């Protein structure tokens, strides 16, 4: 039932699955004409643009980590420490 | 039978291995919380060696001439000798290593010191010596409190569970005890000031690399460990006094009421 | 009947509508779909009260297509017919089976068998009108119809009325 | 080519559920059916040329759900209904 | 490609399994099915009211399926029924019903023993339903007499007989000895006199399961979408086995009704009742032990539903857990040292056969436009276009139209070019390393080319071994497949914490001779060796 | 003692074959066989005789019997099992699909 | 039917979007017009706010000025405004407050008082025949009095 921010006791590191689905969904949105928040260096492939947004944490998403008891947490990808 | 036996088993976002119905098989995956892709065979320096070598290595005396400290090892060696506080810290570290040696004597009764553990310390030490140009005949700027308090401050940074209650911290300490013993064994004052001759930035870089690699050796929540175990057991079955091999494996997995060779080993 | 009820709707948005002003778009969609349409559970939706304090809750991303799903809770004025409900209306279309009364956004039908015996159908007039022993039911005439039954199909609601009983007929 | 059981088990070992869903739906067969709210059976007559639905035997013409299941699963459900077994499907969690 | 629907789209969560009540069967069905004939008397259309009438589903595409309309690729099917005049038993429940006959009185319909017994009090405290029914059955199967007065209670007292299974029947033995065969109507009556606490104490739920529902009274008729008939050459028409079984049920039912309408020979009634019970029993499960096996007129056993749900490669193994899928290629694999570790050489014919649907974006509108203007014959081309309306135009016969301009939001299906990750697999595939993604490199000939540092996790050898190649059809699954499945991301297997891939064969035998102290190379060859390195800095 | 002995028995065949397997996998396997008390067989009578959902149990071996008992006893399935989500043909809670992805409208204005 | 037993969403017990309990809101064809015509005004102010950066003619003209506000997809609401206005005899929310004071003084059901205020009757038998739920729940003389005060509250506009 939405655990508050002071009680979030999950791993602050972004896993490979979270990075994978964030890059996949973000790249899918970029392929569907989504507003890009980072200036492009001449890229054409959507996955490279998604990784470019992840490298600067400009992806506007938040992860709803489901807990085994039915609860969940909201860890934004901007505050998640990548790698 | 192995694939369909271990299928609906995974690790949720709490570092606890439980199936889809919520039945807890293991409170911690692998009883340590480490993935099988970052573990390397390490040697335990606490049990290895004789008693004369143990006391010759892990004793750095300052008020006694039995295991005194060579002042040429560090720059301020002329001022470290005669200090009671650093000698007390060396007493606490030595007693901690002795307790770790008794604990390792109770855990491993076979005498082997090579066991698979995460984080390779030797490569970090060699990368630090080859990075900071650490050669021989070079006095170090470290002291006793820097290494002792550095290790003691690194032991608290090792975190696998992100909780703060009693049982969570108990499982964290009981799941980090062995690795902390390895770090206290490889990170001694004599081993750094005498052999390694590490400096300040080199030692701090080694600490940051050990903590970092320890934070990367953590198993990720959401990985299918039951299928990975069923494959890790079923794959060696293809290469295949008491009966061994595939029939014995059949008797073990089926849990048969009678074995092909019911033998005992009376000690 | 003209009732007021708090309704909830799931709005789908294309990934191209994720600008900072997207909330406005939501309300825009929330109007264009809700006002004027009809539902078989709440009746003909007329208006939507409270346009400033519209709750947005939290938007969720469904798997494929990447479109956004929203759950909006608002207050709206809707119209729902009921069985055996006396209403008033004006005729629009005329038929040999009966004249079609217009009650608000609903076009109720009155069967000829559900009419008194003195009320007869007249096709020789333009437009064809129902002439009785005192009242003449024409298009522009106002008739009080007692609705006997209503049908609540999805996005389509039709009802059946009658004027055979007393205190009914032309107004 | 046949995407057998061991291949699916390998896809589970890698942890890719989207590729498994796509391989077992769009890459093979994907069917769309309508189920009823009261009873979770496929008796919902769908005449959507005029946007009309029914479910026979439970008096519903409003609450009709749409689900995408593979055609083989629909064959399983229809064979269970032919075998006097009710595979009722519910989109909501009543047990909670 | 199906037609759009306005119903709300949701996922399938909870699934409830229960028995089919006869009233619900009659409420779901639409036809009665009275004529055992297949098609109409005019040898065309359908019988209209028979085994396969338009009131059910239809095939042949051209037919519309009256009661759904639409087409066969949309028709879920429709259900018929069969109203029997004599109740029959279900095979998979014959035992269970028998156990119920050993758990309840055969007259007053009350549970044997009572709540005053201590063993019953202990058995009722169990939360598991199957264990409750088991233990309560072990207690009630011994006491063979209901009682009227029990010291610290219902009446009856009639000696409970011994129920034995024999030839799909249940014979009751009274000692008093009077042995009488228990009929289906009597057992069904006793089941109708069962109180709520009785069957709910056995493990039944009123809203889902009933002992009266366990006894079959009305039979659902599945549509041809389940048993698709064939009309080959218009003169060789084949009907499925379940259709013949339904014909047998109709002939036995109408025969039993005719024999029970006028007169009663008492013996032909039992022969027709056992005949209908045999047709329904073999209809549900033909492979029943202790009973004769129904054989078709061709010379093969009758295919039942249980046979479709029991054997391997059926509905569970060959249609749910696994299946034959599209977007794949199988051929012989061979080595090529000039390729990279993660790549794979794909033949040009396979690259032109398989395809991938890409989304038209302003970044590749010119490139995809070039692919459209090249044609399906050339390799750098396309095959089909999908407009934003959800409609596919084939590039073939589209050149007859003239020009095809692309817009934003369309999906053009191109051929497999370079840098396209696809899954590579080799049966039986017992490792998670046996299925790994790869980067496509288009090469001629017909064999899959790959590096020899990947043949060790595949357990393969270049001697006629074929492999499988699957292609993802979405960008999300392609990115998730590239970030989770990769040859560099699978160098160190978690099996034995050691790298599974290494230098094998002639390269390992050559690197040893190269690393010998007697090995010396001249300048003219050293230059070529240093230039053969792809990432060589250029410093000799 | 039954647990540790089981682990020794399995480990023995592995070391006899001349192969190495990590401690994690064997530990998991041994634990699964002992979490319901006693020793539990790895058979079609060793996990299809305990509740896991009618589909998950029916998929392995005896399909018709499990389905018939399920419908008879009015059994309910939770439908978060692997095989169940596979059969129904939608996303399962494994890896990438073990978490939902959301959007924060307060982050779009950043 | 018309036996004080409506549907599920039309039961006497309603729940708002905050989670509190609220009685069913039943409106007669008097204030029901002033509420739509009311909210459309503030809707016009909301449409002209973001833009920066005898009785029938006014009805149809205002319905046109509000039709320009909407996207031309809800004209049945304007035709409903013509229906109500052509069948409305009330005006001003103060008098409507008096009408609610006269309807709530008897202690009846909201749907019943809605059918009372929405229908034009002269005797009590008319109210008892057009409303099958009211036949003995309230006295006839009191209904005739309510129809008298209402008859004094109606004015040809
Ligand atoms: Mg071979
Ligand atoms: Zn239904
Ligand atoms: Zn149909
Ligand atoms: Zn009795």
């Amino acid at each position: 039932k939405a655990i508050p921010k002071d009680q979030r006791a999950t791993t602050p590191y972004m896993t490979k699955y979270e990075r994978a689905r964030i890059l996949g969904t973000r790249a899918l949105q970029i392929s569907m004409n989504a507003p890009v928040f980072v200036d492009l260096e001449g890229e054409t492939d959507p996955l490279r643009i998604a990784m470019k947004e992840l490298a600067e944490k400009k992806i506007p998403l938040v992860i709803r980590r489901y807990l085994p008891d039915g609860s969940f947490e909201d860890w934004s990808v901007e505050e998640l420490i990548v790698d | 039978r192995l694939v369909k036996a271990l299928e609906d088993i995974m690790v949720h976002y709490d570092n606890t291995t439980r199936n889809s119905l919520g039945n807890v098989i293991q409170f911690i995956y692998g009883e340590d919380g480490m993935d099988a892709a970052h573990i390397e065979k390490q040697s335990l320096d606490t049990i290895g060696g004789s008693d004369a070598a143990f006391e010759k290595r892990y004793r750095v005396d300052l008020l006694n001439t039995d295991h005194t400290l060579d002042p040429s090892l560090l720059e301020s060696g002329s001022e470290i000798l005669g200090d009671l506080k650093l000698q007390v810290l060396l007493d606490e570290e030595y007693k901690q290593l002795v307790k770790d040696r008794k604990f390792l004597r109770e855990v491993f009764v076979d005498g082997e010191a090579n066991w698979p553990l995460p984080v390779n310390i030797r490569r970090i030490i060699q990368n630090a010596q080859q990075t900071f140009h650490i050669d021989h005949t070079k006095p170090s700027d470290l002291t006793i409190k820097d290494i002792v308090l550095g290790v003691k401050d690194l032991q608290e940074n090792l975190l696998v569970l992100r909780g703060k209650n009693e049982i969570i911290q108990n499982a964290q300490r009981d799941a980090v005890t062995l690795f902390c013993c390895l770090l206290r064994s490889r990170l001694a004052t004599r081993r750094v000031l005498q052999e390694y001759r590490l400096t300040k930035q080199a030692f701090d870089w080694v600490l940051s690399n050990i903590e970092a690699q320890f934070l990367r050796s953590v198993v990720h929540p959401g990985e299918m460990v039951g299928v990975l175990a069923a494959q890790s057991i079923g794959e060696p079955a293809t290469q295949m006094k008491v009966t061994s091999g595939v029939p014995r494996l059949k008797e073990i997995l089926n849990v048969a009421k009678n074995m092909k060779t019911p033998s005992l080993t009376v000690y | 009947m003209f009732f007021i009820k708090d309704l909830s709707l799931n709005i789908t948005l294309h990934p191209s509508f994720f600008g900072p002003r997207m909330k406005q778009y939501l309300k825009t969609k929330l109007l264009e779909e809700v006002e004027g349409s009809c539902t078989g559970k709440f009746g003909y939706i007329l208006c939507v009260l409270d346009y400033d304090n519209i709750d947005i809750q939290r938007g969720r991303i469904l798997p494929t297509d990447g479109s956004a799903e929203f759950n909006v809770k608002y207050r709206a004025v809707v119209f729902k017919p009921f069985k055996g409900e006396v209403v008033d209306g004006t005729v629009v279309s005329c038929s040999q089976h009966g004249f079609e009364v217009q009650v608000g956004p609903m076009k109720v039908f009155v069967t000829k068998h559900l009419m008194p015996q003195d009320l007869t159908f007249n096709a020789g007039s333009n437009p064809p009108s129902y002439q009785s022993s005192e009242d003449v039911i024409t298009i522009k005439s106002r008739i009080r119809v007692k609705i006997e039954g209503c049908i609540s199909q999805v996005s389509s609601i039709h009802a059946i009325g009658s004027i055979k009983e007393d205190y009914l007929g032309a107004i | 080519l046949r995407f057998g059981e061991m291949e699916r088990d390998c896809m589970i070992a890698h942890g890719a559920a989207s590729f498994l869903k796509e391989r077992l739906m769009e890459a093979s067969d994907a069917f769309r059916v309508h189920i009823c709210g009261i009873c979770g059976l496929m008796t919902v007559i769908a005449k959507l040329n005029h946007n009309q639905f029914e479910c026979k035997g439970c008096d519903n013409k409003i609450d009709i759900y749409q689900i995408h299941i593979p055609y083989a699963a629909k064959l399983l459900f229809q064979e269970l209904m032919a075998m006097n077994i009710t595979p009722r499907l519910y989109t909501d969690r009543s047990r909670d | 490609g199906q037609q759009y629907s306005s119903a709300p789209l949701r996922t399938v969560k909870e699934v409830q399994f229960g028995l089919f009540s006869p009233e619900e069967v009659r409420a779901i069905s639409v036809a009665k099915i009275r004529f055992p004939e297949t098609m109409d008397e005019t040898q065309t259309r359908a019988k209209i009211g028979g085994l396969n009438d338009p009131r059910l589903g239809s095939i042949d595409r051209n037919l519309k399926c009256q009661t759904c309309q639409e087409g066969m690729n949309e028709c879920p099917g429709h259900f018929g029924h069969i109203d029997l005049a004599k109740p029959v038993f279900h095979v998979g429940f014959i035992a269970k019903i028998k156990k119920v006959c050993e758990c309840v009185c055969m007259h007053c319909g009350k549970l044997l023993l009572d709540e005053h017994n201590e063993l019953m009090r202990q058995a009722l405290a169990i939360k598991d339903s199957k264990k409750r029914f088991a233990a309560i059955w072990t207690l009630c199967k011994t006491k063979m007499v209901c009682e009227t007065d029990v010291p610290s209670r219902g009446g009856c007292g009639n000696t409970q007989p011994t129920i034995r299974k024999d030839g799909l029947k249940l014979v009751g033995s009274w000692k008093k000895p009077e042995l009488r065969v228990l009929s289906t109507e009597e057992i069904l009556n006793i089941f109708k006199h069962i109180s709520v606490k009785d069957f709910t104490s056995l493990g039944f739920n009123e809203v889902f399961s009933r002992p009266e529902w366990m006894i079959l009274t009305c039979l659902p008729v599945p549509p041809p979408p389940v048993r698709p008939s064939i009309s080959f050459n218009e003169s060789q028409r084949g009907e499925d086995d379940l259709t013949f079984k339904l014909a047998d049920i109709l002939k036995a039912n109408i025969s039993l009704e005719t024999l029970e309408h006028n007169g009663a020979p008492h013996h032909a009634i039992e022969e027709a009742e056992s005949l209908l019970q045999f047709h329904v029993a073999t209809y549900m499960d033909n492979d029943i032990a202790g009973q004769p096996q129904a054989l078709q007129k061709s010379g093969r056993p009758v295919k039942s539903i249980r046979a479709r749900l029991k054997g391997k490669e059926g509905r569970i193994r060959g249609n749910l857990m696994g299946k034959r899928v599209d977007f794949s290629a199988r051929t012989v694999i061979s080595g090529d040292p000039n390729l990279e570790l993660d790549q794979v050489g794909v033949p040009k014919s396979i690259a032109k056969t398989l395809t991938y649907p890409e989304v038209v974006t302003p970044y590749n509108i010119d490139r995809l436009t070039q692919l459209v203007r090249n044609g399906p014959n050339e390799h750098p081309g396309a095959k089909y276009v999908i407009r934003d309306s959800g409609d596919r135009i084939d590039l073939r016969y589209s050149k007859r139209a003239g020009d095809i301009q692309l817009q934003y939001g369309w999906k053009v299906e191109r051929h497999i070019m370079d840098n396209d990750p696809v899954l590579f697999n080799r049966q039986p595939s017992l490792h998670k390393m046996s299925m790994m993604a790869h980067r496509v490199k288009v090469i001629p000939y017909s064999t899959f080319r790959l590096n020899l540092s990947v043949t060790s996790p595949y357990n393969a050898d270049f001697d006629g071994d074929e492999m499988n190649l699957h292609v993802p059809q979405s960008e999300e699954t392609r990115a998730e497949l590239s970030q989770l499945c990769a040859v560099p991301l699978q160098i160190v297997s978690p099996q034995s914490n050691k790298p599974c891939m290494g230098i094998v064969q002639d390269t390992l035998c050559g690197i040893r001779k190269l690393t010998l102290r007697d090995t010396f190379i001249e300048l003219d060859q050293v230059l070529n060796m240093l230039y053969w390195v792809p990432d060589w800095d250029g410093v000799i | 003692a039954g647990r540790a002995a089981l682990y020794k028995e399995v480990y023995n065949v592995i070391a006899s074959d001349g192969s190495y397997v990590n401690y994690r996998h064997m530990a998991l396997l041994v634990d699964v066989m002992t979490t319901q008390g006693g020793l539990t067989s790895v058979t079609r009578h060793g996990f299809n005789r305990s509740n896991t959902g009618a589909l998950m149990r029916c998929s392995f071996e005896e399909t018709v019997e499990i389905l018939f008992e399920a419908g008879a006893s009015a059994e309910l399935d939770d439908c978060r099992g692997v095989s169940e989500n596979v059969i129904l043909g939608q996303m399962a809670p494994i890896g990438t699909g073990a978490f939902d992805v959301m959007i924060d409208e307060e982050s779009l204005v950043k | 039917a018309a036996t004080l037993q409506l549907g599920q969403e039309f039961q006497l017990k309603q729940i708002n979007h905050q989670g509190e309990e609220e009685e069913l809101i039943a409106l007669n064809l008097s204030e029901a017009r002033l509420v739509i015509k009311e909210a459309l005004v503030e809707r016009r102010r909301a449409f002209k706010r973001s833009q920066k950066k005898t009785r029938e003619k006014e009805l149809e003209s205002i319905d046109v000025l509000l039709e320009q506000t909407t996207g031309g997809n809800n004209k049945d609401l304007k035709n409903t405004m013509q229906y109500l206005t052509n069948f409305s005899r009330f005006r001003d929310q103060e008098t409507v407050g008096a009408v609610i004071q006269l309807l709530k003084s008897t202690g009846l059901h909201p749907f019943e008082v809605a059918q009372l205020g929405s229908l034009a009757c002269d005797t009590a038998d008319e109210a008892k025949t057009l409303i099958p739920s009211l036949n003995n729940k309230i006295s006839d003389d009191e209904l005739e009095r309510i129809l008298k005060e209402l008859s004094n509250l109606e004015t040809l506009y």
